[PDB]
RNA sequence: UACCCGCAGAAGAAGCACCGGCUAACUCCGUGCCAGCAGCCGCGGUAAUACGGAGGGUGCAAGCGUUAAUCGGAAUUACUGGGCGUAAAGCGCACGCAGGCGGUUUGUUAAGUCAGAUGUGAAAUCCCCGGGCUCAACCUGGGAACUGCAUCUGAUACUGG
RNA sequence: UUAGCUAGUAGGUGGGGUAACGGCUCACCUAGGCGACGAUCCCUAGCUGGUCUGAGAGGAUGACCAGCCACACUGGAACU
């Protein structure tokens, strides 16, 4: 039921009296397709036990956010370390067009049609980061009706 | 001098004509004035391929425009036909 | 110094939502109260009262949802540096019309919703996000 | 501008039933359908992101014959009309003219259905069209000349045709060896597997 | 009705002719900031009425010298 | 950063 | 001439580049930091899918590669849409003209701006729906577009006088 | 790493001049004109409708088509 896929693996080391000792480090994602995201981080001595971690994080610090038939419902700013993060919702059936590192945050939520550009620099660690809480600020017509008070055209 | 003629368009093997009104000066496809209508001498015949106005027309020969030949045919013809 | 007022404004209104304040006072005018008595009614704010006529003292009511900001950002677009002007059909929406931009015109400050109906344009003031 | 190696060997690279040929000898009864051509067929591959994209691509192209030169003409088309742009992928995919005589039955292959539009067999409306990329028009009848009505490769294939299903958009009549390309055909009445998706984010960069 | 033109006047000393600059408010194509643009003309001054610094008032007629091409109509302002 | 300041002279282009 | 009738038989009609990653595809032998390869990363001194060859495959296609040039990627001259404590960068400091900008209330002008309208922005190109050449390219009907400029009549909240 | 440039030059009278206005030309009279919103000097370039690139704003350029200007071995001049 949940939908899984796998970022980017770096080996990184730790420097001992004896010399190097090497390590890895794995993000991954999961989601329903209904918008909700969760992401993990995992560091392990071995490349299975590093992805493995990463999934077993990921069944919590996962949040909700609200769609708009598959897609979001305003464009919105997202911001962070050197990730400029600037989506757009699109048209019905424009399709997922988006870097390696987006494309993993929107299948899982279900999302089809945005448009996606990440200025700055290029860590795939650091665009997700902005991309998920890009999202939770990410506010929905019906919650800014809670803020306004009036159940006209905008709803 | 203000004149009625033709202004070959059209690809290699396929002729069609403009109708536009131009001075004597000018070449084929040279500076015009206004566009008057179009013909096809590659048309079918049972369609569309060729249409004038002859308010236009009637507005420049008054002014004293000279007419070819050739677009004078279709002068000819425009009354038999309609 | 104080010569973007609005802009002045804008400031005194983030602040006192992100701080948690109740109320906020600022010095009146005339423009000050034809932009605060739309956003009155436009749900972002609950109330504005005045005092003074020597020295006018604007003051606003804050809104929170449950200790959260209702206004989340708001960002002020034209400037003395640089002003900007649009048509009737070149109205700039927020948040794909979520958020609302207010546009002084003729016909008294409204937004580019009720610019539709009026069909004008103008100055650019703030971005209601 | 075609394909001369082997059909069934597409199939071994890609692993999915492409229909290239009748359907009388069973797909599994030919070759091993899950093993890649040449020496590490059995060994799994890795399968990356920019694979899925490339991978659906050589599926698709493979079915109707197109290459890559007209098959960017088909995006550039696809961009340009409104709506879906998958919808109106599919809509230039099926509206060929080799892929109407194939779906009524005309020919038992793709390859045979291509040579029967180009070897001046097919009336579109009384008029002969021998190139098989014609763009078919909505409510045309198709059908056969007088000539090769007597040809065995339209004997042969009124009959296979007829034991699998057949679209609905299309009326084939058999004795009078005819066919009516009748509305465009939806996203839902082809393939649903079939993602179309897939192929247009390789010609968005 | 015919058109018309307004400015002041930055140099007067030559004889039946005074030079009326035309100050204007430009879009940039590039960024919008409104700048003034400087137009100095060349305006014939018949019985040579106008001194420094007056708002006036000009009009459009046909080429009198090797520079000038506009004339005068009426002082709106003189000598404050 | 200023627009007035690129009134006097604009970004130049290498 | 296109077109069309008729004849004979698959007979007259497929190649190039790549194969470590970027970027689609894996093994084997030969050579031994020599030879070579190479756009980047950097490959090869005794096991090199990276050199040479073979096997097999991939991507294209009557074309396929390479070199040179322009923009994009490059938000890497950042108006849209960048920074200046230490990554390159705040003049050593101060005065001040020109220039830019300016609190608040009212009246007036309508300058800027906005609304409406006229005239104009040649045709061709691009875009919208069509038609035509067996198809496409291509040609073409009308419309839209050409966000421009000039003038008149308006509204007065903001900017200017 | 071009800051002062300019005496038929800026303006006026009169005469002359071309198809037409005009330092276009001539005598006289005035000392102004231009310019930090780039005068002047040096280098480079035909320009535009457009093409190409780009989500757009922008960016690079001006072959084929069309519009205009200039040029016809080099330089100068007039006739018709
Ligand atoms: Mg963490
Ligand atoms: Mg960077
Ligand atoms: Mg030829
Ligand atoms: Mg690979
Ligand atoms: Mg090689
Ligand atoms: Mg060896
Ligand atoms: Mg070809
Ligand atoms: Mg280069
Ligand atoms: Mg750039
Ligand atoms: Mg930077
Ligand atoms: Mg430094
Ligand atoms: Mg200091
Ligand atoms: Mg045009
Ligand atoms: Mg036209
Ligand atoms: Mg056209
Ligand atoms: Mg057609
Ligand atoms: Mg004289
Ligand atoms: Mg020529
Ligand atoms: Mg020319």
């Amino acid at each position: 039921e949940l939908q899984e896929k796998l970022i980017a693996v770096n080996r990184v080391s730790k420097t001992v009296k004896g010399g190097r000792i090497f390590s890895f480090t794995a993000l991954t994602v999961v989601g329903d397709g209904n918008g909700r995201v969760g992401f993990g981080y995992g560091k392990a001595r071995e490349v299975p036990a590093a992805i493995q971690k990463a999934m077993e994080k990921a069944r919590r610090n996962m949040i909700n956010v609200a769609l708009n038939n598959g897609t979001l419902q305003h464009p919105v700013k997202g911001v962070h370390t050197g990730s400029r993060v600037f989506m757009q919702p699109a048209s019905e059936g424009t399709g997922i067009i988006a870097g390696g590192a987006m494309r993993a945050v929107l299948e899982v939520a279900g999302v089809h049609n945005v448009l996606a550009k990440a200025y700055g620099s290029t860590n795939p660690i650091n665009v997700v980061r902005a991309t998920i809480d890009g999202l939770e600020n990410m506010n929905s017509p019906e919650m800014v009706a809670a803020k306004r008070g009036k159940s006209v055209e905008e709803i | 001098m203000v004149t009625i003629r033709l202004a070959r368009h059209g690809a290699k093997k396929r002729p069609f004509y403009q109708v536009v009104v131009a001075d004597s000066r000018n070449a084929r496809n040279g500076r015009f004035i206004e566009r008057v209508g179009f013909f096809n001498p590659i048309a079918s015949e049972k369609e569309e391929g060729t249409r004038l106005d002859l308010d236009r027309i009637a507005h420049w020969v008054g002014q004293g425009a000279t007419i070819s030949d050739r677009v004078a045919a279709l002068i000819k013809e425009v009354n038999k036909a309609a | 110094s104080m010569q973007d007022p609005i802009a002045d404004m804008l400031t005194r209104i983030r602040n006192g939502q992100a701080a948690n304040k109740a109320a906020v006072t600022m010095p009146s005018s005339k423009l000050k109260v034809a932009i605060a008595n739309v956003l009155k009614e436009e749900g972002f704010i609950e109330d504005f009262k005045v005092e003074g006529d020597t020295k006018p003292e604007l003051e606003l009511t804050l809104k929170y949802f449950q200790g959260k900001a209702v206004v989340e950002s708001i960002q002020r677009v034209s400037r003395p540096g640089l002003r900007i002007y649009k048509r009737k059909d070149e109205l700039p929406k927020v948040m794909a019309g979520l958020g609302i931009a207010v546009v002084s015109t003729s016909k008294g400050v409204m937004t580019d919703r009720a610019a539709r109906q009026a069909g004008l344009g103008g100055e650019i003031i703030c971005y209601v996000a | 501008a075609r394909y001369l190696g082997p059909k069934l060997k597409l199939s071994r690279r890609e692993g999915t039933d492409l229909f290239l040929k009748s359907g009388v000898r069973a797909i599994d009864t030919k070759c091993k359908i899950e093993q890649a051509p040449g020496q590490h067929g059995a060994r799994k591959p890795r399968l990356s992101d920019y694979g899925v994209q490339l991978r659906e691509k050589q599926k698709v192209r493979r079915i109707y014959g197109v290459l890559e030169r007209q098959f960017r003409n088909y995006y550039k088309e696809a961009a340009r009309l409104k709506g879906n742009t998958g919808e109106n992928l599919l809509a230039l995919l099926e509206g060929r003219l080799d892929n109407v005589v194939y779906r009524m039955g005309f020919g038992a292959t793709r390859a045979e259905a291509r040579q029967l539009v180009s070897h001046k067999a097919i009336m579109v409306n009384g008029r002969v069209v021998n190139i098989a990329s014609y763009q078919v028009s909505p409510n045309d009848v198709v059908s056969i000349r007088e000539k090769a009505k007597k040809q065995s490769r339209v004997k042969a294939a009124l009959e296979l045709a007829e034991q699998r299903e057949k679209p609905t958009w299309l009326e084939v009549d058999a004795g009078k060896m005819e066919g009516t390309f009748k509305r465009k055909p939806e996203r839902s009445d082809l393939s649903a597997d079939i993602n179309e998706h897939l192929i247009v984010e390789l010609y968005s960069k | 009705k015919i058109r018309t033109l307004q400015g002041r006047v930055v140099s007067d000393k030559m004889e039946k002719s005074i030079v009326v600059a035309i100050e204007r408010f430009v879009k940039h194509p590039i960024y919008g900031k409104f700048i003034k643009r400087t137009t100095k003309l060349h305006v014939h001054d018949e019985n040579n009425e106008c001194g420094i610094g007056d708002v006036v008032e000009i009009r459009e007629c046909r080429p009198l010298s090797k520079t000038k091409s506009w004339t005068l109509v009426r002082v709106v302002e003189k000598a404050v | 950063a200023t627009v007035n300041q690129l009134v006097r002279k604009p970004r130049a282009r290498k």
